[PDB]
């Protein structure tokens, strides 16, 4: 199900806009793109930083993973750390006029395959980690995203960052 | 340093077409909805239109549907809006801007004067000021149908484009002095001034983007 | 056998402007992402840019932000830095080097040139002993402490005086290619060892750490300078 009253916004809370985010290319080793947030989001002293990871696809059977660092993982790290949506990656974001609202993925790119557990563990971000595997055949232009956020915790006089997930998928297949 | 550059103002014809372009740099353009706004002589904005270019498609007004289009050509980073059917109410000042993951149209270009010659409602208080240096002012907004916090207010001085002070609805843009304040949720919302400065001496707007078509205030002048 | 030849380095004048150029050969220049790091006169290495291989992402320190850039010429094998507004702060030598990757995770500098000098006129490595002398055939461990915690995302470097830096150990214990077994790394999280055994005169260099995971900016330690004797 998805929580149809739900909107955010890229930037959450922080005050930073598009321009100045920190922006990297997924972490990519032949069909697995990765997103791996584990050191990006804990505490500096420059933060809130909003820490973006692009996952461009434009090839078939791409497998997309991400990282989110659970609560605790790290004694003061990841205190308030918190991901969206909380059902991922069943349930993404995409922007809908300028907002991010929660959209049912399997309805959004027909054909995507997200396996029940990761590892023997739950596909969810309370275990830390999410996989789903691209179709062969994309026919339009699509936009989702995922929110791990960091930017609540404080450690010393350090403050975690915002991780944002986009993945833009290009029509292929086709 | 996001800059948005549109092309030279045009004079057309009575039932013509104008198409006017807007080139959008340093800032990401395919995933980000570039909007279209214009302003009559002497009047109020007027939201047109948007379009999140890897979409391909506009959304529009219901007023210029049938008129209207909204491209993007993702290759140049440029926006282009053409209006057909011109008639003489057509005559504005055509603005594009963009938002930059804060839902907010944070980046505004510099407008495009075009002349022709031959739903929620935003309420604004009061609809004209003069105060002097040094007081405070209080402008104010209602909305018929609540917009939760989803609300801006802008600053447009004479000749230049709408300038972004507060979103969310408290939320200080980057570089606005402290003065500055807002407060407000649902239908009523208030802006407030502390100290009024020199710069501070032109027309104000609010605008509900909690859903489109995004509207706005007919506008507070604030004179000295 | 020296693969990264920069140039346009040399004298300029304080808001003058220069333009650096590195010259490729015997890789596939296009690619690999490419970076500039540069050592001011008596400090350590420090990153200047990076951009990937298909110019996508660049990336700069942000005291430089504004006045260089970066840009590559694939077909050309070269890679440029646009210098602008100099500043005597500005004086160092600047070396192009080749990173090992292109994404989110970050990179360590597997290949580099000797530099050219140019004359004008957050996370915290902290390396230790500043500098300690020893004699050939000694064993000797080198530490680096993190200011916050990197698991093992850390690199070490050998660099001896006019050469080209080179990578010894990439991800806390791996081993570049071509350095030999008596170079061993370990340690995790913020506290890591370098350690030499059977030194040879040859090793008479400064050692640097390096991070890759928490970035822009990749940081080095200020250097540990050995001498042997």
């Amino acid at each position: 199900k998805i929580d149809l009253s739900y909107e955010t916004t890229e930037s959450g809370d922080t005050a930073v806009s598009e321009d100045s985010y920190d922006k990297y290319a997924s972490q990519n080793t032949n069909k697995e793109y990765v997103c791996d947030f584990t050191d990006q989001l804990k505490p500096t002293e420059s933060g809130p930083k909003v820490k973006k990871c692009e996952v461009k696809v434009n090839e078939p059977l791409i497998k997309v993973k991400i990282i989110c660092p659970l609560k605790g993982s790290v004694e003061k790290l990841y205190d308030n750390i918190e991901y969206v949506p909380k059902k991922s990656p069943y349930v993404v974001l995409t922007k809908e006029e300028t907002k991010l609202k929660e959209k049912l993925l399997s309805k959004l790119i027909y054909g995507l395959l997200i396996s029940p557990t990761v590892n023997e563990k739950e596909n969810n971000f309370k275990e830390g980690v999410i996989e789903f595997t691209l179709p062969p055949v994309v026919h339009k232009a699509t936009v989702f995203y995922f929110i791990c956020d960091n930017s609540k915790t404080e450690d010393d006089n350090k403050k975690g960052n915002r991780g944002i997930v986009e993945v833009y998928v290009e029509p292929y297949g086709n | 340093q996001v800059q948005l550059v549109q092309s030279g103002a045009e004079v057309k014809k009575p039932g013509s077409s104008v198409k006017v372009s807007c080139k959008v740099s340093g800032g990401t353009f395919n995933t980000y909805a570039i909007i279209w706004v214009r302003q009559a002589p002497g009047q109020g904005l007027e939201w047109m239109g948007a379009i999140i270019p890897f979409q391909d498609r506009g959304q529009y007004a219901q007023k210029f549907q049938g008129r209207v289009t909204i491209t993007a050509d993702k290759s140049t980073s440029t926006a282009y809006m053409e209006l057909s059917s011109l008639r003489s109410e057509d005559t504005a000042v055509y603005y594009c801007a963009k938002e930059s993951g804060r839902a907010v149209a944070d980046r505004w270009g510099q407008g495009t004067l075009v002349t022709v010659s031959s739903d929620i409602v935003m309420t604004q208080s009061p609809a004209s000021l003069a105060l002097s240096l040094g007081e405070r002012a209080t402008l104010y907004c209602r909305a018929s149908h609540s917009i939760s916090s989803w609300l801006a207010w802008y600053q447009q001085k004479p000749g230049k484009a709408p300038k972004l002070l507060i979103y969310k609805a408290s939320t200080l843009e980057s570089g606005v002095p402290s003065r500055f304040s807002g407060s407000g949720s649902g239908t009523e919302f208030t802006l407030t001034i502390s100290s009024l400065q020199p710069d501070d001496f032109a027309t104000y707007y609010c605008q509900q983007y909690k859903s489109y078509p995004w509207t706005f205030g007919q506008g507070t002048k604030l004179e000295i | 056998e020296v693969q990264l030849v920069e140039s346009g380095g040399g004298l300029v004048k304080p808001g003058g402007s220069l333009r650096l150029s590195c010259a490729a050969s015997a890789f596939t220049f296009s690619s690999y992402t490419m970076n500039w790091v540069r050592q001011a006169p008596g400090k350590g290495l420090e990153w200047v840019s990076s951009i990937t291989s298909d110019s996508r992402y660049i990336y700069y320190a942000d005291s430089m932000k504004g006045r260089f850039t970066i840009s590559r010429d694939n077909a050309k094998n070269s890679l440029s830095l646009q210098m602008d507004s100099l500043r005597v702060e500005d004086t160092a030598i600047y070396y192009c080097a080749r990173g090992d990757g292109g994404g989110m995770a970050g990179w360590y500098f597997d290949l580099w040139g000797r530099g050219t000098l140019v004359t004008v006129s957050e996370i915290v490595l902290t390396q230790s002993p500043a500098t300690l002398s020893l004699s050939p055939g000694e064993r000797v461990t080198l530490s680096c402490r993190t200011s916050q915690s990197i698991r093992t995302n850390l690199a070490w470097y050998q660099h001896k005086h006019g050469q080209a830096p080179r990578l010894l150990i990439s991800d806390a214990s791996n081993r570049a290619t071509g350095v030999p077994a008596r170079f061993s790394g370990s340690g995790s999280g913020t506290d890591f060892t370098l350690t030499i055994s059977n030194l040879e005169p040859e090793d008479f260099a400064v050692y640097y750490c390096q991070q890759r995971s928490i970035w822009p900016p990749f940081t080095f330690g200020q250097g540990t300078k050995l001498e042997i004797k």
